[PDB]
């Protein structure tokens, strides 16, 4: 996951109309894509 | 114009404006965020598209600035 920084950098390379080799045809960035460990979830609170 | 000759937050890497970036001294933490865009090696050995690249290393405080960018979450 994690594309926020590689955006920055495409950002950047616009500034200057530079491309990638790859020209956006390309799809999902490395590693999964999996939320922070150990979640909660909310209490009993539906009526008896 | 032209910029201040500070030079206090610069990326060491093997970058040269007469080669481009150097393969045997390119960072492979730093690679992580050229190969997510789809850069090649071919686009990192041309002098005037490294010069752009390389803007955004010593931009953001050098390579430990971008080792640490895409460490976050």
């Amino acid at each position: 996951g994690l594309p926020d920084v590689a955006q920055r950098l495409m950002q950047h390379l616009a500034e200057h109309g530079i491309q990638p080799a790859r020209n956006m045809a390309e799809h999902i960035p490395p590693a999964p894509n999996w939320p922070a460990p150990t979640p909660p979830v909310q209490n009993e609170q539906s009526r008896p | 114009g032209s910029h201040m000759s500070n030079f206090q937050h610069i990326g060491h890497v093997g970058w040269d404006p007469n080669t481009g970036f150097d393969l045997n001294n390119l960072d492979p933490e730093l690679k992580n965020l050229f190969d997510m865009c789809g850069i090649s090696e071919a686009q990192l050995k041309d002098r005037e598209t490294s010069k752009v690249i390389y803007d955004f290393i010593e931009k953001t405080g050098g390579v430990e600035a971008v080792k640490n960018e895409l460490r976050r979450q």
